[PDB]
RNA sequence: UUCGCCCAUUAAAGCGGUACGUGAGCUGGGUUCAGAACGUCGUGAGACAGUUCGGUCCAUAUCCGGUGUGGGCGUUAGAG
RNA sequence: UCGGAGAGAGGCUCGGUGAAAUAGACAUGUCUGUGAAGAUGCGGACUACCUGCACCUGGACAGAAAGACCCUAUGAAGCU
RNA sequence: CGGUAGGGGAGCGUUCCGUGUUAGGGAGAAACGCGUGCGUGAGCCGCGUUGGACGAAGCGGAAGCGAGAAUGUCGGCUUG
RNA sequence: GGCCAGUGAGACGAUGGGGGAUAAGCUUCAUCGUCGAGAGGGAAACAGCCCGGAUCACCAGCUAAGGCCCCUAAAUGACC
RNA sequence: AACCCAGAGCUAGCUGGUUCUCCCCGAAAUGCGUUGAGGCGCAGCAGUUGACUGGACAUCUAGGGGUAAAGCACUGUUUCG
RNA sequence: CUGACCGCGUGCCUGUUGAAGAAUGAGCCGGCGACUCAUAGGCAGUGGCUUGGUUAAGGGAACCCACCGGAGCCGUAGCGA
RNA sequence: AUCCCGUGUGAAUCAGCAAGGACCACCUUGCAAGGCUAAAUACUCCUGGGUGACCGAUAGCGAAGUAGUACCGUGAGGGA
RNA sequence: AGACAACCUGGCGAACUGAAACAUCUUAGUAGCCAGAGGAAAAGAAAGCAAAAGCGAUUCCCGUAGUAGCGGCGAGCGAA
C-alpha cells in the first residue's frame, strides 16, 4: 500500500583486511550469516562475528572448493630500516625540532 | 563624563568635501551623497590606473602599425615586430611610437637595417 | 549582598567529581525492564563512566562550584 | 592592562554591525539566553541520566570526620625530639590551617613516609600502618578520649550484663 | 460569465496577442468583508469553490510618453 | 440611435495673497536583446536643437501603511 | 600577503582626571578657515587682513568616547 | 587537549542515479568544480561555462583562454 | 469589551538598526535530536593557545567487494518451435 | 581653475542561492541616538607573596590613606550510598 | 516537628508542663496562655555645612523667562 | 478629627513574566489600594539555642553558603 519505512544501515562488513594487523579480541568481520568461516587462531561469535585470538597478520583463504575462511598468523617484525627514506625524514623532523628549540634561549642581544 | 561629539564629525565631513570639489550638482553639496561619490571616484581611479597601462600599449601599437604600413606593400606590425626580435633589438613599443611621430626618418632607418639584414 | 551564582541542583544530583578532577556519571537504563536485559548488559550498565568530552561545557556551565580539571 | 573590545563601532575596527553575533535568531537577540543545561527540547543530558547513588534518596552525604596527616608532613616540619605534636602545635607551625568545619574536628594520623625522630604524639585516632610505624620508631602514642556518648541507664544495664557474662565465663 | 443559443439582416458577421490590452480613463460582477434568510453539515460556536436580498475607491501630472501651440538660438553680415 | 447649441461655477490670462501629498542623487528617448526570468540607467542599432505653455493619462513594477486574502508565531482576544 | 560570517594582533582620535594654580596665551587661547607639509590609515604638523579668553606636548587614568541608514528622533531649510 | 566563534534556507555546472512525461532555470541523493566569500581577461551585454586566483608602484616586457576587414588591439597572412 | 494612571524599560525564538583605521588567518549552508521545521543542543568545518608527533604530494604492491559490462547456472519473465 | 573629444565605469545600505534592480529604507542638513553597570564562575595576560596565600564586615587626623582587624576562604587524601 | 488561625471537642500545676524535626522511653534545656521599654539599622518633601575624573541651554529637574504655566482633554490626565 | 516625599507596621492582594506551551510552582506576599503611628518603626528580656561541651533579650553587617535541604526533584527556591 503506502511504503517508506526502512532501517538504518547496520554497519556490517570487513573491518580489517588481508595482511593488516590485528589485536587479540579485535573484530575482523561482522556478518549476517557466515560469508566467511573461522580459521585458526580465530574465534567466532554468536552473531557469527569473527574475531582474532592472537596478534598478527590476518589472511583470507579458500575454504574449498567454493567458500572462504579467515585465519590469523603471527608475523615477525625484525626488519627496522636503519637507513632509508622513512627513517631519514622522521629523524630530520626530530633533529630540526631540537635545533630550532635550542637556538631560541641561545639567542644573544 | 558626558561627551558631545563636537567637531570630530564635521572635520571628517569637511576633509571629504574637499575631495569632491567640482562634482556637478548635488554631488558637490550634500554630505551623504558626497561620501559615495568620493568612494566611487577613488575606485575608478584605482581601476583606470590599471587600464592606463593597457591603453597606452593599445595606442602605441596602433601608431606603430600606421607608421610602418607606409613603406612596404606587404608590411605589417606583426611582420615588423618579429623582425625586430630576430635581429635582436631591445626597443619597446613606447619608444618606437614616439620615434615614429617625433623622428620619422629614424624609423625609416631602422626598417632599412632590418631589411638589409633579413636580406 | 551581591548575587552569587547558583549551583544548578538537578545537575549536581547527577554528576560528581573524582579526586583527580574528572567528571563522572551513572549509566542510564537499569531501573525496570531488567529481566529481558541479559546479565552481561546489566553489569555494563552498573558502572561509573567519565562523561563524554562533548557535554563537558553544558555540565561545567551549570555547576560552577564543582572543582574540575580539564587537564591543561 | 589589555584594551577592551568596544563592539558596534565601525567595521574596520572589530566586531561592527552585527558585532560577531552573525545573522539573527535567538542567540543574536537581546535579552536573557536559554538555560545553560538545555538542548533544544531534546531531553537534556542531565535529565536523561539517573541520580547519583546516595544523594538520590536523601541519604546524607559523606563528610570528612578527621583532619588527616601523614608522617611526611611531620618529617618536613621542624620537630626536634621530645616535642609534643598534638593538634595545637600543628597550627603553631601552620602545616594545618583549619577552617570552621575543620576547627570543630579531631585529628587522625595516616602512615606515609618514614619518620626519623622520637616524638610524643597526641591524637584521637590512628590508622594501623600509622601506629605500627610509630611504635617501630620508638615514639609514644597518646590517644585522646572522645566525648562520652550519653546513654540512658537501661542500656548501661544491658551492656554491663554482657560484661558480667564474659567475666563469669572466663573466670 | 470565457463558452453558447436564437431573431432579422449581411459581401462577410475570422481567430488570436497587447498585465480582463485599457481601474492616477469609465462601469458591472469578483477577493462571495461586516446584516439577513433558505438547503445541508456540526451537540455547539459556526461552516459551504451551495443559493438568495443588501452592501464607500480615492487623485491639483514631477519626469518619460503623447496632441497641439510659442519663445531662444542656430543656419557664417542682417532681413522680407 | 448620434450627438448639437446655449446659460451659469471653474478651467485659461493679468494683479494680490499663497498651500499640499511627494522626494537616495538625478545630465530622466524608442526598439530589441540581456538580466532576480516585464530596464531612461547594461549591450546593439535607431531616433532626438534649447527651453516654455495648454491639454491627455500609456509608463516610472506612480502616490496615500502591514496584505484584508495564504502561511508562520508553542502570538493576542471573542465565542463554543 | 582576494576575502563575507567570524576570530586574533597593532593603532588613531574625542571629553574629562593625575603631573598642574604646568609650557604657552589681548605681542591673540579655544574654535573657524586654509595647505605644492608628513603619515598604511584613523589622523598629525604648519599657517591665517576670521575670532576674543583660555589651555597643549610628554608619561599615565576614566568613559554619556567616533553615525549615513533604525517608515529612528528634534530643530532648521528645500521640492512640488 | 584548552579558550572561544559563526554555520546548520544554499545555486548552478560535469558525472551516477531516483521521482516526474529519461518534462521543467523542476525536485531529491551521491563523487567533484566554480559562485557563495573572487576581482582581471574571454564569452555583444551576461553569479555558477573557459583561462587565472588581485601586497603595491611603472606612459616596461613575455604569454593563457580567446582572437588578427571596419566599429575595436593584432594577417585585406601563406598553402590545400 | 471604554478611557487615564500604575505594575512596565512587561513579553516579542520576529523585523529593523548597531558609529574610528590598518595587519594576519578564515568558514559553513551537512549529519542526529527536537511541540521541530525561519529556533536551539552536539557533531562536522573557523581562530587563537599548548602537548605530542611525521608526514603530505607522488610511485608500486596487497586486501575484501558484487557496481558497469556480461550471462542464463538459479529466481522471475518471454517469444516461437 | 575651466574641459574639445576618446576610452573605462549597472547609486549606498539591508538582506539574499542570487540585485543596477521594477526588493526594503533614507526629502536634505546639523544635533541626540545602541553589547552598559553591579555581583559572582571559568579562562588568559600581567604583577605581589610563596618562612603557604589572603583578608570580610568593622575601626581610621571627614573621604582616600598608615596601621590594624585571622573570623572566614582557597591549597595540603582518597575511596565509598 | 516548631509557629499561627476557622469549626468541634477539651487538660494538667512543679510528685507538674513544654521544647529538643513523626512517635516512646531516658536525660538536658526552659517556664506559654498579662503588659512596657533606648542604642546599633531603613529613608529624603527637606535644613546647615562640605566635596564632585557630575550637566552646561537637544544636557541638568518637566521647568536657568507666565512651569505644572500656555495649550489640549467633560474628566481622571496629558504638558511644551 | 485634617495635612504629611521616601522609609515602617497592619489589612486586602493581582497579572503580564519564567517554566522555551501549561495547570502545581515562579513572578510575589512584589505593585496597587485602604487604615495607622514615628522620627525611626517593628522585634525584644528565653515555655530560646545547643549536644553530653557549652550559651545567655531584640535588631543590623561579615561569614558559614549557594553548603544542609525544598522542588511537575522541572523552572527554580534556599536555611541554621
Ligand atoms: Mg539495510
Ligand atoms: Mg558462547
Ligand atoms: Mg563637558
Ligand atoms: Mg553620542
Ligand atoms: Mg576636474
Ligand atoms: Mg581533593
Ligand atoms: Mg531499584
Ligand atoms: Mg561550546
Ligand atoms: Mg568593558
Ligand atoms: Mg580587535
Ligand atoms: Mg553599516
Ligand atoms: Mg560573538
Ligand atoms: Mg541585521
Ligand atoms: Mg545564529
Ligand atoms: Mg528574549
Ligand atoms: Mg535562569
Ligand atoms: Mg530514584
Ligand atoms: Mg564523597
Ligand atoms: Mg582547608
Ligand atoms: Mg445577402
Ligand atoms: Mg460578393
Ligand atoms: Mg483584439
Ligand atoms: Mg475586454
Ligand atoms: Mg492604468
Ligand atoms: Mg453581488
Ligand atoms: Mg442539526
Ligand atoms: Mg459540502
Ligand atoms: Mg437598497
Ligand atoms: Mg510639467
Ligand atoms: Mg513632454
Ligand atoms: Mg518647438
Ligand atoms: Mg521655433
Ligand atoms: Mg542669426
Ligand atoms: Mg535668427
Ligand atoms: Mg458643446
Ligand atoms: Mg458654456
Ligand atoms: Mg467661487
Ligand atoms: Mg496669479
Ligand atoms: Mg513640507
Ligand atoms: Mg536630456
Ligand atoms: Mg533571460
Ligand atoms: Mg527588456
Ligand atoms: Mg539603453
Ligand atoms: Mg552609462
Ligand atoms: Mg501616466
Ligand atoms: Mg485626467
Ligand atoms: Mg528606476
Ligand atoms: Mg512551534
Ligand atoms: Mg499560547
Ligand atoms: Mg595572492
Ligand atoms: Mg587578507
Ligand atoms: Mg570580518
Ligand atoms: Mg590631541
Ligand atoms: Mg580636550
Ligand atoms: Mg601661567
Ligand atoms: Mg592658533
Ligand atoms: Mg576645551
Ligand atoms: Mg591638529
Ligand atoms: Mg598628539
Ligand atoms: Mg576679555
Ligand atoms: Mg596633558
Ligand atoms: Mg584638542
Ligand atoms: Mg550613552
Ligand atoms: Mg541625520
Ligand atoms: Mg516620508
Ligand atoms: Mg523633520
Ligand atoms: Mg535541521
Ligand atoms: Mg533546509
Ligand atoms: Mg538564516
Ligand atoms: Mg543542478
Ligand atoms: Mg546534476
Ligand atoms: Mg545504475
Ligand atoms: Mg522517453
Ligand atoms: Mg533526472
Ligand atoms: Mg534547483
Ligand atoms: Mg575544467
Ligand atoms: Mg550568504
Ligand atoms: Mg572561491
Ligand atoms: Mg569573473
Ligand atoms: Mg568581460
Ligand atoms: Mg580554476
Ligand atoms: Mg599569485
Ligand atoms: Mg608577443
Ligand atoms: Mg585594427
Ligand atoms: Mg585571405
Ligand atoms: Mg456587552
Ligand atoms: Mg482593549
Ligand atoms: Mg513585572
Ligand atoms: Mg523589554
Ligand atoms: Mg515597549
Ligand atoms: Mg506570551
Ligand atoms: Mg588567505
Ligand atoms: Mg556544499
Ligand atoms: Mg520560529
Ligand atoms: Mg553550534
Ligand atoms: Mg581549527
Ligand atoms: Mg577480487
Ligand atoms: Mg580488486
Ligand atoms: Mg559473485
Ligand atoms: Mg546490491
Ligand atoms: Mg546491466
Ligand atoms: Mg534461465
Ligand atoms: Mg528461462
Ligand atoms: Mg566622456
Ligand atoms: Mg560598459
Ligand atoms: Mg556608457
Ligand atoms: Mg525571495
Ligand atoms: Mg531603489
Ligand atoms: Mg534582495
Ligand atoms: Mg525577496
Ligand atoms: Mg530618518
Ligand atoms: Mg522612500
Ligand atoms: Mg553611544
Ligand atoms: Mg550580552
Ligand atoms: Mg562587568
Ligand atoms: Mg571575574
Ligand atoms: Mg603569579
Ligand atoms: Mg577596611
Ligand atoms: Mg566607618
Ligand atoms: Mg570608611
Ligand atoms: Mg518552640
Ligand atoms: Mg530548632
Ligand atoms: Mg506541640
Ligand atoms: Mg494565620
Ligand atoms: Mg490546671
Ligand atoms: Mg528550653
Ligand atoms: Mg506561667
Ligand atoms: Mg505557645
Ligand atoms: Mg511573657
Ligand atoms: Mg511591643
Ligand atoms: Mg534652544
Ligand atoms: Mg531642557
Ligand atoms: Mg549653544
Ligand atoms: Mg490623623
Ligand atoms: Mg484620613
Ligand atoms: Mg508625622
Ligand atoms: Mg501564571
Ligand atoms: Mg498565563
Ligand atoms: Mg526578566
Ligand atoms: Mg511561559
Ligand atoms: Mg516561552
Ligand atoms: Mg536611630
Ligand atoms: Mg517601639
Ligand atoms: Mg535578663
Ligand atoms: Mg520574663
Amino acid at each position: 500500500t503506502k511504503n517508506g519505512r526502512d532501517s538504518k544501515g547496520q554497519r556490517l562488513g570487513v573491518k580489517i583486511y588481508g595482511d593488516q594487523v590485528a589485536k587479540p579480541g579485535a573484530i575482523i568481520i561482522r556478518q549476517r550469516g557466515t560469508k566467511f568461516h573461522p580459521g585458526k587462531n580465530v574465534g567466532i561469535g554468536k552473531d557469527h562475528t569473527i574475531f582474532a585470538l592472537i596478534d598478527g597478520l590476518v589472511k583470507f583463504e579458500k575454504y574449498g572448493p567454493d567458500k572462504k575462511k579467515v585465519s590469523v598468523y603471527p608475523r615477525e617484525i625484525q626488519p627496522e630500516n636503519p637507513n632509508s627514506y622513512r627513517a631519514r625524514k622522521r629523524e630530520n623532523f626530530r633533529l630540526q625540532r631540537e635545533k630550532k628549540k635550542a637556538r631560541r634561549e641561545g639567542y644573544s642581544f | 563624563t558626558r561627551v558631545k561629539r563636537g567637531y570630530i564629525a564635521r572635520r571628517r565631513r569637511k576633509k571629504i568635501r574637499f575631495f569632491a570639489s567640482s562634482f556637478r550638482g548635488a554631488h558637490s553639496r550634500l554630505t551623504r551623497t558626497i561620501a559615495q561619490q568620493k568612494i566611487r571616484a577613488l575606485v575608478s581611479a584605482h581601476r583606470d590606473r590599471d587600464r592606463q597601462k593597457r591603453d597606452f600599449r593599445r595606442l602605441w601599437i596602433t601608431r606603430i602599425n600606421a607608421a610602418i604600413r607606409e613603406r612596404g606593400v606587404y608590411y605589417n606590425y606583426s611582420k615588423f615586430i618579429h623582425d625586430l626580435y630576430k635581429r635582436q633589438l631591445l626597443l619597446n613599443r613606447k619608444i618606437l611610437a614616439q620615434i615614429a611621430i617625433l623622428n620619422p626618418n629614424c624609423i625609416y632607418m631602422i626598417y632599412n637595417e632590418i631589411i638589409k639584414k633579413e636580406d | 549582598k551581591g548575587y552569587k551564582m547558583k549551583t544548578h541542583k538537578a545537575s549536581a544530583k547527577r554528576f560528581r567529581v573524582t579526586g583527580k578532577g574528572k567528571i563522572v556519571r551513572r549509566r542510564a537504563g537499569k531501573q525496570h525492564l531488567l529481566a529481558k536485559k541479559n546479565t552481561k548488559r546489566k553489569n555494563r550498565l552498573s558502572k561509573l563512566i567519565q562523561v563524554d568530552r562533548s557535554d563537558y561545557d553544558n555540565v561545567i556551565g551549570a555547576l560552577p562550584y564543582l572543582k574540575v580539571n580539564r587537564k591543561v | 592592562r589589555k584594551k577592551g573590545k568596544r563592539k558596534g563601532r565601525g567595521h574596520a575596527a572589530g566586531q561592527g554591525g552585527s558585532c560577531g553575533f552573525g545573522m539573527r535568531g535567538q542567540k543574536s537577540r537581546s535579552g536573557p539566553g536559554i538555560m545553560r543545561g538545555f538542548e533544544g527540547g531534546q531531553m537534556p543530558l542531565y535529565r536523561r541520566i539517573p541520580k547519583l547513588r546516595g544523594i538520590a534518596g536523601g541519604m546524607r552525604a559523606g563528610l570528612p570526620k578527621y583532619v588527616p596527616i601523614n608522617l611526611r608532613d611531620i618529617e618536613v616540619a621542624g620537630f626536634k625530639e621530645g616535642e609534643e605534636v598534638s593538634l595545637e602545635s600543628l597550627k603553631a607551625k601552620g602545616i594545618i590551617n583549619p577552617s570552621g568545619r575543620e576547627r570543630r574536628l579531631p585529628l587522625k594520623i595516616l602512615g606515609e613516609g618514614e619518620l626519623s625522630t622520637k616524638l610524643q604524639i597526641k591524637a584521637r585516632a590512628f590508622s594501623g600502618s600509622a601506629k605500627e610505624k610509630l611504635e617501630a620508631a620508638g615514639c609514644s602514642v597518646t590517644v585522646l578520649p572522645g566525648r562520652k556518648k550519653y546513654i540512658k541507664e537501661s542500656v548501661r544495664k544491658n551492656l554491663a550484663r554482657a560484661d558480667e557474662y564474659f567475666a563469669k565465663k572466663r573466670a
